[PDB]
């Protein structure tokens, strides 16, 4: 099944780019969405666009044709250019967590210093951390060295998932001391997806990735399927972080409809 | 030339807007004998009172000097982080100066009802203040509160009357699901700090839809 | 007895009402019935003067037809340049509650006003640096809802104190006071010769105030609610009132009656500004439905719509040249619908 | 109350006896003026770009 899978990947790419472009446009062309926090949304949407254009077209081929990559010198720079265009996302989900934690736990103190002078620095810090974690017949198997998979796995998806899971179990606590108006299902559900999605899509991959370090019998086909959830998560991301907010929804209604 | 001048003008305007956005604004309202001046002291046209508590920045606009129709200029106050309101508990024993047999507190409720159930302040929360508590606590010892409500049961009492009045005041915000109404019986600025911290946190906790 | 005054006043009002009828021959819509329609009118925002950080509450085109003022709740009174969009000036006010503006006819002074009940006047050409508050006229008992220069000295303001007042910017003393108007005074407009001006109260009425002798001359009624705007036919013999009744009306100074009523079923919101084309045949009415409807002042048949604003239109002004329409809405952008 | 009512009555009597003109003459003097300034209105009759300083013309 080649044409069907290629078409499915094409649907993936189209949806990803469409949603991220919509979010990027709605963030700018709207008076209401003028808060500084939206710089993170714009940067994350840009990362989703990049990983949806410069990455998927090649890594779908490498699995479809089932043979030598198209090229031998453009790999050493995309093999680490798809592994840094995801870590950018996985760490922008650990930055939109610290932001949306400090804007609740310490409101008055953080509502000052909540200006672009620091948001830009944070975004540059994320985009340099990603790069630091990216650089460490024949097929281009992702570099699996006994000392590089461990560090990449525990620096790219075990800090950003131990810092957005110890930062969304508080916003659950705070959202219990600050509602007192029978909104139990509101702050209890929407806080379950933003992590429910982030860990159902990704973790099934990283678990096997670093589990190979002990040579466990991970099936090859199932692993090469787990490999492909990262991009679908890069697709699902813009809607998760934008639907619920009222201003984003109004901008979506005004632009799309 | 003109391009550079206008660029510098834009830069200054952006800087001033950024510095101003870090302010909290409080429209202060009350009836004639409400006692808002007492609140201002403790804590023509618009009078702006700028203060700072625990390293914050409040502006409070007193507009009671404006003797004209209220629906024609209230538009300007759509965007205040809260609306402080002041009522006079010793005002249930005063009839309107011009009108006859118009209990001053009834007029105060009418004003507050107009403020709350209004199309502009549909989310802007109110912070209610019930001034002159002690004077009322002494006044009620001879004049039953039933004079000002022919639907009252429970003989004169301060632990009950001041809760019944608060009930009648909180029974007027038909937007029960949108705006909160805090209440304190005039550390008052400490209460305003603790009640605008809640507004700021509950407006941050709604930009992401959690609330 | 006072009842004598009441009864005779009632009979006097009835006499006026039944004597106006005698001056009726046929409705304006009958006489102009064979007039040539105007068709459709399209207007596209040539510029979009940007920079305000809050609502926009007024404006005034300069006599040059190039510069234009604009006031916002951001606390700054800006003076733009329509052609290039460069902000020529940006005055930092003292109180950020503004409800008016008035660019001088000679362009050397500007004014302001608002809830502070004070009409401040600013001199643009300091001769040594930036601007400075030239004067501050105080003496009104209510917010200042409109104000226009008679010349570079006299300024006639109107407030919610149920009065108007002609000032003297040289000495800051009310030269005259126009009292006799029941409700507020939501807006006014001078005449071509600056010897008469109509004031529109929130009492559902208008009054043709004189200036020389400080006394009304005529009173027009027929509106069913407040009157948020008013303007003159460019020849100073008719004025169009825009109410919160959602209907504009065209009143005649000479005949002292009502001529046309511009209303439609599809509109239920209230007007907030009106203006005429230089030919006086386009009653541009800036509604509160996010729109700014063009009309046809002689047949009432709407002939366009300037719908481009994300928030209600609060300012609407046609230059003296006649070839532009600057509209300002609560979303902080000024549009120029050439 | 009395004096204010008397002043109102005086104003009303002064404004009642003012003279007027039939609606026909006012209608004629309205439409005649509206016609008189046809070519001088750049909105009623849209003007070409040669007279559109906003679109393309002398702006210096
Ligand atoms: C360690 C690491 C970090 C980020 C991305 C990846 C790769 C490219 C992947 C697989 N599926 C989605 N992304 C890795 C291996």
């Amino acid at each position: 099944v080649t044409l069907t899978l290629v078409c499915l990947a094409g649907l993936l790419m189209l949806l990803t780019v469409f949603g991220n472009v919509l979010v990027i446009i709605a963030v700018f062309t709207s008076r209401a969405l003028k808060a500084p926090q939206n710089l993170f949304l714009v940067s994350l949407a840009s990362a989703d666009i990049l990983v949806a254009t410069l990455v998927i077209p090649f890594s779908l081929a490498n699995e479809v044709m089932g043979y030598w990559y198209f090229g031998k010198a453009w790999c050493e720079i995309y093999l680490a250019l798809d592994v840094l265009f995801c870590t950018s996302s996985i760490v922008h989900l650990c930055a939109i967590s610290l932001d949306r934690y400090w804007s609740i736990t310490q409101a008055i103190e953080y509502n000052l210093k909540r200006t672009p002078r620091r948001i830009k620095a944070i975004i540059i810090t994320v985009w340099v951390i990603s790069a630091v974690i990216s650089f460490p017949e024949p097929r281009c198997e992702i570099n699996d060295q006994k000392w590089y998979v461990i560090s990449s796995c525990i620096g790219s998806f075990f800090a950003p998932c131990l810092i957005m899971i110890l930062v969304y179990v508080r916003i659950y606590q705070i959202a219990k001391r600050r509602t007192r108006q029978n909104r139990e299902k509101r702050f209890t559900f929407v806080l379950a997806v933003v992590i429910g999605v982030f860990v159902v899509c990704w973790f099934p991959f990283f678990f096997t990735y670093t589990l190979t370090a002990v040579g466990c019998s991970v099936p090859r086909t199932l692993f090469k399927f787990f490999f492909w959830f990262g991009y679908c998560n890069s697709s699902l991301n813009p809607v998760i972080y934008t639907i619920f907010n009222h201003d984003f929804r109004r901008a979506f209604k005004k632009i799309l409809c | 030339a003109a391009v550079e001048r206008s660029k510098m003008i834009d830069r200054n305007l952006r800087e001033d807007g950024e510095k101003a956005a870090r302010e909290v604004k409080l429209l202060l309202l009350g009836a004639g004998e409400s006692g808002k001046s007492t609140i201002v002291k403790q804590m023509t046209g618009i009078v702006e009172t700028h203060f700072t508590f625990k390293d914050l920045h409040f502006k409070m606009f007193d507009v009671g000097a404006q003797r004209s129709e209220r629906k024609k200029w209230i538009h300007c106050f759509e965007g205040v982080t809260a609306i402080i309101f002041c009522v006079a508990l010793s005002d249930y024993d005063l009839v309107l100066a011009e009108d006859e047999e118009m209990n001053r507190m009834h007029e105060s409720m009418k004003l507050f009802d107009s403020i709350c159930n209004n199309k502009w302040f549909t989310d802007t929360s109110i912070i209610l203040f019930l001034n002159k508590k002690d004077l009322f606590e002494e006044k009620i010892k001879k004049s039953p509160l039933t004079i000002c409500y022919p639907e009252y049961a429970g003989s004169n009492t301060y632990e009950e009357a001041a809760a019944y009045i608060q009930c009648q005041f909180e029974d007027l915000n038909k937007r029960k699901d949108t705006k909160e109404i805090y209440t304190h019986f005039t550390k008052n600025v400490q209460f305003v700090f603790d009640a605008v911290t809640d507004v700021i946190i509950k407006n941050n906790l709604k930009d992401c839809g959690l609330f | 007895e006072l009842d004598q005054l009441r009864q005779e006043a009632e009979q006097l009002k009835n006499q006026i009402r039944d004597a106006r009828k005698a001056c009726a021959d046929a409705t304006l819509s009958q006489i102009t019935n064979n007039i040539d329609p105007v068709g459709r009118i399209q207007m596209r925002t040539r510029r979009t003067l940007r920079g305000h950080l809050a609502k926009i509450y007024a404006m005034h085109w300069g006599t040059d037809s190039r510069l234009l003022v604009s006031a916002s709740q951001d606390g700054k009174l800006i003076i733009w340049d329509s052609y290039t969009t460069n902000k020529v000036h940006a005055i930092p006010l003292r109180s950020s509650w503004v409800m008016t503006c008035a660019y001088a006819p000679s362009g050397n002074y500007v004014a302001c006003g608002g809830l502070d009940n004070i009409c401040s006047i600013y001199n643009l050409k300091t001769r040594e640096g930036n601007v400075r508050v030239s004067r501050e006229l105080a003496g009104h008992t209510g917010y200042l809802s409109c104000c226009r220069f008679l010349d570079d000295n006299q300024i006639v303001t109107s407030s919610g104190d149920t009065t108007c007042a002609l000032w003297d910017i040289e000495t800051g003393q009310q030269t005259t006071t126009f009292t006799g108007h029941t409700g507020d005074v939501m807006s006014l407009s001078l005449a071509p010769d600056t010897r008469l001006f109509v004031s529109g109260a929130c009492d559902a009425s208008a009054k043709l105030w004189d200036v020389r002798e400080g006394m009304c001359r005529q009173t027009f009624t027929g509106h069913e609610s407040d009157i948020n705007a008013i303007c003159f036919f460019p020849n100073g013999n008719a004025f169009a009132t825009g109410s919160d009744d959602a209907t504009c009306r065209l009143f005649d100074l000479r005949a002292d009656q009502e001529l046309m009523t511009y209303s439609h079923d599809n509109i239920i919101c209230g007007i907030t500004s009106v203006s005429f084309s230089k030919s006086g045949r386009l009653l541009l009415a800036g509604y509160d439905d996010f729109n700014c409807n063009v009309w046809d002042a002689l047949k009432a048949d709407r002939a366009g719509v300037l719908a481009g604003h994300d928030n209600r239109v609060s300012c609407l002004g046609v230059t003296d040249d006649g070839m532009a329409v600057a509209t300002g809405s609560w979303d902080s952008f000024l549009k120029i619908w050439n | 109350s009395i004096a204010q009512a008397r002043k109102l009555v005086e104003q009303l009597k002064m404004e009642a006896n003012i003279d007027r003109i039939k609606v026909s003459k006012a209608a004629a003097d309205l439409m005649a003026y509206c016609e008189a300034h046809a070519k001088e209105d750049p909105l009623l009759t849209p003007v070409p770009a040669s007279e559109n300083p906003f679109r393309e013309k002398k702006f210096f």
